[PDB]
């Protein structure tokens, strides 16, 4: 998304595409009044950006960070914006390494099968970390089987390539029209 | 002296085959004639050694 | 694309001089052949001839 | 086709050992005419003899334990096996004096790897025929020690650790991360969270546009716009027909450009080598059928003998 | 952006020689085939008068 | 564990002072078509030769599979002069028995 | 002995494999590269600059071409095979009964040295630091293990002996607190000892090969007094990164498209050795990559992350094989030979008594 | 294929590209006599080259133009050349863009199931606009579903988008011989 390492003209065009992109993804739950959107679409457009903050983060600093010194249950977009700028530069909830990825999924298949079954991946999200609702876990298991109703074993190699092309797709709807953007005077 | 016995041992496969017909071997099986000049002196040395 | 056109070059000069052996090899594998029909006939020649 | 090729190769091979002694020789008799006076035989001359004989030495190598170890005679295989001794040293020594002769661009380099390239192309022979390829008849010959010393190392394998194969060096990838088994779920739990996140918002964008196009579509109606609706699959169905004849002549024509690629010649085709009908698999079986052989005749002409 | 007059543009000289060249070993292997016609001719009447 | 690849001050090139530096736009417009429809001179060149590497790799093959062809027929060829002249031997030696059939 | 080198994993049997199994294309602008290297040694030699000619001096000969892998090939069975193998070849030909092998990890000395192993029948006795660390402790110790290894390698012909990493028992003391054991450095009194007794006779079917992924960290002085020749693995070039290439995807079986950039995939991973080259590969195509090979092509970003992970070799790493092969080969000794002024004549040395 | 936003030499370059490309696409489509093909082959020879034409369009303007004075079978390539280069000159049956025929599945598809059924695209193809032959329709709907015979209906969108791709395939080995002539002195 965001380049930190460009000149102060590169880094103050990029800083406004990053505010342009963060203004997409809030409008995309501001359902009611403009500006402001609820505290739970927080987490989902912090990640149409491509950073990806877990619930426990979200609640814990995003929530009360763009929230008012009394905590809301909408956050505004003008509080939203700047953090948003800040973490896009900073890429601090980015979606963290492939290979982090495939060495946790290494682990979770200890046998080193080369696929994880999904009853154990489910036992893990619900039970283990942050646990998942049971629609997050059965999302989660539809990615990574790739929608396979009679799949039970989940081929994490792949799983994370198809999680690689969908957020790198993601990111280049996100970040197009940069080349072609134009900073206004 | 590689030359020499490389020499040496080509002469000794010319006049130890060149000549001979192989049209009747046809599955190349070993001469029994050339077995047998190469067994003759082993029984020679038995009797030498017994005499 | 330099470097493709002298590799690509060099491949098909190496496979030009693999033309002419295996060339020559099918031409004296064919010479063979033809040797081998006539010692046939020739080899039938003489049964029948010692049949009659 | 085996046999009487193998007598033939094998006397073709003694034919280049003459032909290479004989240009031995050659340089011997001009010395023994002409070294009343002195030749000005330069060591780039003495050093492309020597390559030009280290060659051919390393072709009558190849040809003569080839014929060693197909060649079915043993009263011929014998005598094959040490003239085959004899070249591997002649060849050994030829290289050591191209070593000594490599002299090339005026200095004396005299390293084991010469560059015989240029020689190559003037004899008119593939780079790969400088490939020399070690001899099988090394494990061959004297087997039976061989065998029984393998044989012996196979049992200490599996009396120590029950594994008579070779020993694998560890490739331990460095890619392996020292994460805990609840660390590796909370990371696919951050990845799976981050992307139904971007799922939620772009589920949340495609509603928006379809409140939007609703909306415009009613105000467009309401302007009194009368949109046909006949005609859409009609010219839809033409423009499928015109994108199926452009894809329909492109594959005719990549399909044509397959079968030059197949005949005329603009692809090869991977045989199967695994095929028993596979050219290379049923003069396999011929080899093992005429090893076999060869093997029977060795012990009939032991027994003869 | 150097595309059309000393870059990229120049498809023709070797794909028209893709398509002139074709037609060269069109009638080059219909010639060898003609040679052929001679060839197979020569070892059919041979084989006939063989046979 | 991960070494995070380290967040160093980027490029930010000074654009090497080539030749690239002393033309205006219709010298421009020159450059182009001089270097615009030849480079591909060049990588058409590496095409053509890759279709002619393509055919003469598959003639090559081709050529190995007529001399395998002919190696698999003189074979047969042989084999069957072989048990023909094993047939003429049995047929010597029948006669030379059929010297007992007409003594008998 | 062989049961206990066996137990010890120091007498073994290799993979099954040949020499060939080093992918490297013939040296075919060998001779070019040679003029071109002698051209600019000439350029090099006539410059006014003091200091720029002895920085162009001091650097090792990079302008060799460096060996093909055809030509190490030739090498290894010419002064190995025919000395293993053939008892007639081994007793008329050199006879050299140690050799040094250069190159990186995975550049073939390795496969080299069980493809000589297997191919010749020979059984080996890894005693390198790899496959004998955490299981001596004493001097005395490896006393043992070296004359057993021997013992075994003379006994079993045909055997060879192999030191894998050889950079880690010749080395200086001078040097910080190495992290592997200065026991296993104590190896080299005992090889020492051993070669000085001669106990592989020129007949015997026995080598001994010290292979090193850091020759530089290997002694110039004592890699060439140690080993009788040099056997130097170098990285692939254009040709042996395209050998290299196509071989694995052979092996994978990846369907290659017909405008694949296959040079290059090559030249991306210029600068990569034989193993991490293979690695790359397979981590690009995996067995469920591999299955959707047939629905996805091989793409060349594909490789740049991979190729980016897998371990490289420095330039650096590459400078330093070329030096320690010239300096150890004699090669270095060779070229100041030629150079040396002969103006200098044997005049006053007396003076200076005091 | 022909770009007309060109100087007066590359006007001239792409004319007789236009001219070479009617040649060797005639020479492939050629029985007994050179330089003429049957005119039924015109819509193949010049698909050939990266045009669109619809049979109408064909039997209308594309033939009687291109025929002699007299009524005959045959075309001469001396006057396909001359017309077959001013339509490409004009990309008067380029294919026209992708979404096209996005649009055109998505209006045959009125039940708007994400695909159309085989019997319903087989209708539209077959009685709407051009009709397809047995065997055009029959081969279209193979490639539309994947080759899949027992697929009761068209995925059309990944038909559209494997004939985009096939489409950009051959008309980039087409501009394989597109470009060069020098002017010859």
């Amino acid at each position: 998304m965001y380049d930190p390492n460009t000149s102060q003209t590169e880094k103050q065009k990029q800083e406004e595409f990053l505010k342009l992109k963060i203004q997409e993804a809030f409008n995309l739950f501001v359902k009611d009044k403009k500006g402001i959107v609820d505290k739970r679409e927080i987490p989902y457009i912090m990640r149409y950006l491509g950073q990806f903050p877990s619930e426990a983060q979200v609640r814990d600093a995003i929530l009360p960070e763009i929230e008012e010194d009394e905590p809301s249950e909408f956050i505004k977009y003008s509080k939203f914006e700047p953090y948003m700028l800040k973490v896009l530069k900073e890429r601090e909830y980015e979606p963290d390494d492939p290979e982090a990825l495939l060495a946790a999924f290494k682990l979770l298949d200890q046998e080193g099968k080369g696929y994880i079954e999904i009853d154990m991946m489910k036992t893990f999200l619900e039970k283990q970390g942050i646990e998942f609702r049971e629609q997050e876990t059965k999302s989660f298991i539809e990615f990574a089987t790739n929608k396979d109703p009679n799949a039970t074993v989940i081929y994490y190699e792949d799983y994370i390539s198809r999680l690689q092309a969908f957020t790198d797709k993601h990111i280049e709807s996100v970040m197009k029209g940069y080349n072609n953007f134009q900073v206004k005077k | 002296p590689i030359v020499l016995k490389l020499q040496e041992q080509i002469e000794k496969h010319s006049g130890e085959w060149s000549k001979r017909d192989e049209t009747n071997n046809f599955e190349q099986k070993h001469e029994t004639e050339l077995a047998k000049m190469l067994i003759k002196p082993v029984v020679e040395e038995q009797i030498k050694q017994q005499v | 694309e330099k470097k493709l056109l002298a590799f690509y070059q060099q491949e098909r000069q190496k496979i030009n001089y693999n033309w002419i052996i295996a060339k020559k090899e099918l031409e004296d594998k064919k010479s063979e052949l033809i040797n081998k029909e006539r010692e046939i006939q020739d080899l039938q020649e003489n049964h029948f001839m010692t049949l009659n | 086709m085996s046999n009487m090729m193998y007598n033939m190769k094998w006397q073709e091979a003694i034919n280049d050992l003459m032909e290479q002694v004989t240009l031995e020789y050659l340089p011997l008799e001009q010395n023994e005419q002409q070294l009343g006076m002195k030749y000005k035989r330069d060591s780039s001359e003495w050093f492309h003899f020597w390559a030009t004989l280290y060659i051919k030495y390393i072709d009558i190598y190849k040809k003569l334990e080839d014929c060693y170890d197909q060649l079915v005679h043993p009263q011929k295989r014998v005598l094959l096996k040490e003239m085959l001794e004899n070249v591997i040293v002649r060849l050994c020594e030829t290289k050591s004096q191209v070593v000594k002769y490599n002299t090339q661009y005026d200095a004396t380099y005299k390293s084991d790897y010469p560059n015989l390239d240029e020689l190559v192309m003037d004899l008119k022979l593939t780079p790969d025929c400088l490939d020399i390829p070690i001899p099988r008849y090394f494990r061959e010959e004297d087997k039976k020690r061989l065998d029984e010393r393998n044989q012996i190392l196979d049992a200490l394998l599996l009396e120590y650790t029950d594994t008579k194969e070779p020993q694998e060096e560890q490739y331990e990838d460095q890619n392996t991360l020292q994460a805990d088994m609840d660390t590796a779920i909370r990371i696919i739990q951050r990845y799976e969270r981050g992307r139904q996140g971007i799922e939620r918002a772009n589920l949340a964008k495609i509603l928006k546009k379809e409140e939007e196009k609703k909306l415009e579509r009613q105000k467009k109606l309401a302007e009194g716009t009368e949109i046909g609706e006949e005609t859409e699959k009609d010219d839809a169905a033409l423009v499928i027909k015109k994108y199926w004849r452009g894809y329909k002549s492109r594959k005719l024509v990549q399909d044509i450009r397959e079968e030059e690629l197949l005949f005329l010649g603009m692809k090869k085709v991977v045989e199967d080598p695994t095929l028993p009908e596979s050219q290379y698999k049923q003069a396999q079986n011929k080899r093992q059928k005429m090893k076999y052989i060869q093997e029977e005749h060795e012990q009939e002409f032991n027994d003869e003998i | 952006a150097r595309i059309k007059d000393e870059q990229k543009v120049v498809t023709f000289n070797k794909k028209k020689l893709i398509t002139y060249w074709r037609k060269i070993m069109r009638i080059a292997k219909t010639e060898q085939l003609k040679n052929e016609i001679d060839i197979y001719s020569q070892n059919n009447q041979r084989e006939l008068d063989s046979k | 564990m991960p070494p995070k690849k380290a967040k160093g001050k980027k490029k930010k090139e000074e654009e090497p002072d080539d030749e690239y530096k002393s033309m205006t736009g219709a010298d421009l417009t020159q450059t182009l078509e001089k270097l615009k429809e030849r480079v591909n001179e060049m990588r058409t060149n590496r095409n053509y030769i890759q279709m002619d590497r393509d055919m003469v790799e598959n003639f090559y093959h081709n050529t190995l599979k007529e001399i395998s062809e002919v190696k698999t027929k003189i074979s047969n060829k042989e084999t069957e002069a072989e048990e023909k002249e094993s047939k003429h031997r049995i047929d010597v030696k029948v006669f030379l028995q059929k010297v007992k059939h007409l003594e008998y | 002995i062989l049961a206990g080198l066996v137990e010890k994993r120091v007498a073994k049997k290799l993979i099954p494999a040949s020499l060939m199994d080093l992918k490297g294309e013939q040296n075919v602008l060998g001779k070019i590269q040679e003029i071109q290297a002698d051209e600019n040694l000439k350029k090099t030699e006539a410059l006014t600059d003091a200091k720029l000619k002895k920085a162009q001096l001091e650097e090792p000969s990079t302008k060799m071409p460096d060996p093909s892998i055809a030509q190490i090939r030739q090498i290894i069975a010419e002064y190995i095979a025919f000395p293993l193998g053939s008892k007639y070849a081994k007793e008329k030909l050199d006879k050299m009964n140690y050799f040094f092998f250069m190159g990186p990890r995975g550049s073939g000395k390795t496969l080299a040295v069980r493809a000589l192993a297997h191919e010749c029948n020979a059984i080996v006795l890894d005693i390198s630091p790899s496959n004998i660390d955490g299981q001596y402790t004493d001097k005395k110790q490896i006393d043992g293990m070296i004359n057993s290894a021997f013992k075994v390698a003379k006994e079993f012909q045909p055997a060879i002996i192999y030191c894998e990493d050889f950079e880690y028992i010749f080395g200086q003391a001078k040097k910080k607190k190495s992290q592997v054991n200065p026991l296993f450095a104590k190896m080299k009194k005992p090889l020492m000892d051993f070669k000085k007794g001669k106990f592989f006779e020129p007949e015997d079917r026995v080598v001994f090969i010290g292979s090193t992924n850091r020759p530089w960290d290997c002694s110039q002085k004592e890699i060439k007094s140690f080993f009788d020749k040099k056997i130097y693995f170098p990285f692939p070039n254009y040709g042996t990164r395209m050998l290299l290439f196509k071989t694995f995807l052979e092996q994978k079986k990846v369907p290659l498209p017909d405008n694949f950039p296959i040079n290059t995939i090559a030249h991306i991973t210029e600068g990569w050795s034989a193993g991490s080259f293979k690695m790359a590969i397979d981590r690009v195509f995996t067995e469920r990559r591999l299955q959707k090979i047939n629905e996805e092509q091989i793409k060349l970003s594909e490789f740049i992350g991979p190729l980016s992970n897998v371990p490289f070799t420095s330039k650096e790493e590459f400078k330093e094989f070329k030096k320690f092969n010239q300096v150890v080969t004699g090669l270095q000794a060779n070229y100041e030979a030629k150079k040396a002024p002969a103006d200098d004549q044997k005049g006053d040395k007396n003076k200076k008594k005091k």
